[PDB]
RNA sequence: GUUGCGUGGUUCACCGCGGAGGUAGAGCUACUGGAUGGCCGAUGGGUUACUGACGUCAGCCAAACUCCGA
RNA sequence: UGCCUCCUAAAAUGUAACGGAGGCGCCCAAAGGUUCCCUCAACCUGGACGGCAAUCAGGUGGCGAGUGUAAAUGCACAAG
RNA sequence: UUACGGCGGCCACAGCGGCAGGGAAACGCCCGGUCCCAUUCCGAACCCGGAAGCUAAGCCUGCCAGCGCCGAUGAUACUGCCCCUCCGGGUGGAAAAGUAGGACACCGCCGAACA
């Protein structure tokens, strides 16, 4: 019998995704979303981060919109 | 066009300063519009969009001042560095409205600087 | 010509679109001149005899609970395996506007040399006012040699109908063997 | 002032009016820029593009080119990227005026067996492109000062709209057209 | 019939549900073979019915095949336990819904244009009808 | 850049030997451009066998 | 899982409100590929009945296609 | 046989097989930092050598180019 | 109130194209390179000093559905739960495509002419 001798490895899932949700109060620190690249784009009191991470910088309340074609995550204080 | 190319790439490069210049009710944003004849200024706050302090070079004073370009640059330096103490204000930040800082732009600056505004 | 008796639909969804089949009924809509649309039934057979005859454009005198209405056939929906009308989409017309409607175009002639002949569109969209609409409309071939083409340009269109789709449709081909 | 831009101006800029109905005096066609480059491909190799093809177009033109480099890798030219096979100078203004008057003048009947330009070699709004062959053209570079020979090709971008528009405009200048 | 590319070589199986919802009507000819199940059509079914359409008519007329077979199915060498890879693949296939028009014709006697499609279909894994064009 | 690295350039004075006599700003040093011609005196610039048989006989 | 000590409705269900999706489906001149019949016709072939690019007109398909989208 | 990316994976996350495809065990003193400026590939027309394609000039072109390096997610506001 | 100039919201119902008309102040092309500054070459651009010329172009205004864009209602596909041997049915949701149509944007602050 042959083999798969080419096929059978895989990588770890990376626990990428939104984390926390439309109107969600959070912390000033906490982390909203964590992707590869820009799939969503930071807004008012929100900062990108080294790996693109899209952390908070101010305590309320998470909000989701459009800027000129972008999503982008912002914070209401 | 050669003017049809030159508002193009001097709103391409004010859209390029302002992806990182904002300007807010306690730092309004000192916009300058540069002509071959005049300068215009205007403190825009935007949050709303509202200029709460403006000058430029065609009102009667600035009209009347003798010499060249930078000349009336710096008296109407002058005049929104004393429209923005009237209004409360003492500390803004300059945008260049796309152009090269230098020149006309520089001394319309270093009036503001001089006569109170702290930027 | 055409006395269809239609009656205004109750309710509306998936459910009673099936009920309304098994009465032997078709769901459809009524909507025109910039009008709210309405919700009405068919009577199945009565109006399936009516496009069976008279081509499938065929202006309809509707029954709306007392009311008289003219209306055209927009669009059928039909089942696939079935073949039976599963809704009707039809619109109002008064007496002569610049509506937009296929008709087919029947084909005549003899290939008398080597030459088979090829149909690849079977109805042209022409414009035309909104009571006569020609039932169809005819193209001839002379005996054609294996060559030239028949296309919507050229073809035989009476008067107040006018070409609006393409003049470079090519209606008839014809070729070799 | 030079003097075939004074020439332009006195009766150039009022015969185009008359020939083309021009409503304004902001539509009369002028040349913008004279582009001249070498385009030294056997620069690829040996990479001796500098006393030939900078050294002479200083000469000829006045100010110094800029060099060109290639932009994708080519393999049957023996063309890596980022390698210099082009040098090119731009002429503005009077410099300009004063090219094309000692270009028509004193250089261009020196072409040997010379029987004129085609009329033809208009792209399509008014630009004009025609080959030098040698260097030998021009007075201000000497035959025993330089390497090996090469040619050049010589744009003229004019203002015109169309092409007839811009072959009156060179013709009124002096060019000569077969 | 035989694609001359795929991107992928070893695919899943396509899936059998569903009704047509594309390609269920006549378009190109006069008269056309309908199917009424779901089968996987393999390249050699489809050779057996083009070839049994074109000798009951022999000149004269028109044959389409609106159906391409370009999915490829898979199989184990022959006396081979469970798993240790996929197989090499071996079949190509189309994939026949029910409502999917398969082949069309025109001819102009009505009556042998309906008998060389019934030909067509006993040589089909589909219990199958003709239609015209309405 | 507009500064000692383009070369020399100053008035010229240009000379034919038809008698034409014009002055350019270029790069030859002294400015004294002699040509032997040039657009006034170059041509372009202002410009059968039967009768060979014919001339035969 | 059970049991001791804590804590107390924080759990769970439904209703309403605020949110992120790319599966089923569908679509493709919206991309990457596959592909049927025409029309046009690059070039190849044997001077032009064969190859028939690119286009365009119709009808289609896809776990690793997606302008869409429950 | 460890790590990274995709599909399987059933629209959060996660998910198996000797299931389907690929990469990694580096490289860069700039290919890092900041400041400012620019817009691509392809196609068309014209042009000494010069050709399908070098360099040039004018059109058209909203991203089909590009990204040290696999793939996904991104990036024309540019991260090119 | 403007066939005004800026700064934003907004990111095609707002774009692209076509055809007309516009110049008070302003916006511009424009005329020059002495001085700051500038071009991998070039006062083209960037920067500076000017006001002879002109609305030709940008910009603005009006009109065009042409190419794009937005797009129901109804119906279908699919589907949660339930009944049911399959087939299908009941209840609650509900597309994409196409069609009727829409649409040559709309709003805010400052300046100028007018109020
Ligand atoms: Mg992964
Ligand atoms: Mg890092
Ligand atoms: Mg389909
Ligand atoms: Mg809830
Ligand atoms: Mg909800
Ligand atoms: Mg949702
Ligand atoms: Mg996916
Ligand atoms: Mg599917
Ligand atoms: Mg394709
Ligand atoms: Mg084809
Ligand atoms: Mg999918
Ligand atoms: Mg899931
Ligand atoms: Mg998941
Ligand atoms: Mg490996
Ligand atoms: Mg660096
Ligand atoms: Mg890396
Ligand atoms: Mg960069
Ligand atoms: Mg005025
Ligand atoms: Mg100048
Ligand atoms: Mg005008
Ligand atoms: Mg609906
Ligand atoms: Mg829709
Ligand atoms: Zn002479």
């Amino acid at each position: 019998g042959a083999s798969s001798s080419r096929n059978g490895r895989d990588s770890a899932a990376q626990r990428l995704g939104v984390k926390r949700y439309g109107g969600q109060v959070v912390k000033a620190g906490e982390i909203l979303v964590r992707q590869r690249g820009t799939k969503f784009h930071p807004g008012v009191n929100v900062g990108r981060g080294g790996d693109d991470t899209l952390f908070a910088k101010t305590a309320g309340a998470v909000e989701f919109g459009i800027k000129r074609g972008r999503k982008t995550v912002s914070i209401v204080g | 066009s050669v003017s049809a190319t030159r508002r193009i790439s001097r709103l391409r490069r004010h859209t390029r300063l302002r992806k990182k210049l904002s300007g807010t009710a306690e730092r309004p944003r000192l916009v300058v519009h540069r002509s071959a004849r005049h300068i215009h200024v205007q403190l825009v706050n935007d949050l709303n969009g509202t200029t709460v302090a403006a000058a430029s070079s065609i009102e009667a004073d600035v009209r009347g001042v003798p010499g060249d370009k930078k000349a009336r640059s710096v008296r109407v330096g002058q005049l929104i560095a004393e429209r923005a103490k009237a209004a409360g204000i003492d500390t803004v930040v300059f945008d260049r409205g796309g152009y090269t800082y230098g020149g006309r732009i520089a001394a319309l600056a270093d009036a503001a600087r001089e006569n109170g505004l702290s930027f | 010509s055409n006395q269809l008796r239609v009656t205004v639909r109750t309710e509306t969804g998936k459910g009673a679109s099936r009920r309304a089949r098994r009465a032997g009924k078709i769901p459809a809509v009524l909507y025109g001149h910039g009008a709210e649309p309405q919700h009405l039934e068919l009577p199945g057979h009565d109006y399936a005899a009516v496009l069976r005859h008279s081509g499938t454009n065929a202006v309809l005198t509707l029954d709306i609970a007392g009311k008289e209405q003219l209306a055209l056939t927009k669009a059928l929906h039909i089942h696939p395996i079935r073949r039976t009308i599963q809704h009707a989409d039809l619109l109002v017309v008064r007496r002569g506007e610049k509506v937009v409607v296929e008709v087919s175009v029947v084909v005549e002639g003899q290939a008398g040399p080597d030459t088979l002949v090829t149909q690849e569109t079977n109805s042209i969209e022409i414009e035309a006012e909104a009571l006569s609409i020609p039932e169809q409309l005819t193209v001839s071939i002379e005996g054609a040699e294996p060559g030239t083409q028949l296309t919507a340009g050229q073809i035989a269109l009476p008067a107040g109908v006018s070409l609006i789709s393409d003049p470079d449709l090519l209606v008839v081909n014809v070729v070799k063997a | 002032q030079p003097r075939l831009k004074e020439r332009y101006r006195s009766e150039i800029r009022d015969a185009l009016r008359k020939q083309f109905g021009y409503g304004n005096v902001m539509q009369i066609p002028t040349v913008t820029k004279v582009v001249v480059n070498m385009g030294v491909g056997e620069a690829a190799r040996d990479a001796k593009l500098i006393n030939g093809a900078v050294n002479d177009l200083a000469l000829i033109t006045g100010q110094k080119p800029e060099v060109r480099r290639a932009r994708k890798s080519i393999a049957q030219f023996k063309l890596r990227e980022g390698m210099p096979v082009g040098v090119r100078v731009t002429l503005r203004g009077d410099r300009m005026w004063e090219f094309l008057d000692r270009l028509t003048s004193i250089a261009l009947p020196r072409i040997r067996d010379f029987r004129g330009l085609s009329p033809k070699q208009f792209d399509g709004v008014g630009n004009y492109t025609f080959g030098l062959a040698e260097q030998a053209v021009f007075h201000e570079v000497d035959v025993d000062k330089i390497d090996r020979v090469r040619g050049m090709d010589i744009n003229v971008v004019t203002s015109a709209a169309t092409d007839d528009e811009g072959r009156a405009l060179l013709r009124a200048l002096g060019f000569p057209f077969k | 019939l035989i694609p001359r590319k795929v991107k992928h070589r070893k695919q899943h199986h396509p899936r059998q549900r569903g009704i047509a919802s594309g390609g269920t009507t006549v378009n190109f000819g006069d008269y056309g073979i309908q199917a009424l199940e779901h089968a996987y059509v393999t390249n050699r079914q489809i050779e057996s019915a083009r070839i049994a359409i074109n000798r009951h008519i022999k000149r004269g007329g028109k044959v389409w095949i609106n159906i391409f077979p370009d999915r490829p199915l898979t199989k184990k060498p022959a006396e081979t336990r469970m798993g240790s890879g996929k197989g090499s693949p071996e079949w190509w296939v189309a994939n026949v819904k029910p409502g999917r028009v398969l082949f069309e014709l025109s001819y102009p006697n009505e009556g042998v244009a309906r008998a060389a499609l019934t030909r067509a279909i006993h040589k089909l894994p589909i219990k199958a009808r003709i239609i015209t064009r309405e | 850049m507009k500064s000692d690295i383009h070369p020399a350039y100053e008035e010229t004075t240009v000379v034919c030997g038809c008698g034409n006599t014009f002055q350019t700003r270029s790069t030859k040093p002294g400015g004294r451009i002699v040509v032997e011609v040039c657009s006034q005196c170059h041509p372009f610039y202002t410009g059968g066998r039967v009768a060979r048989f014919e001339k035969r006989y």
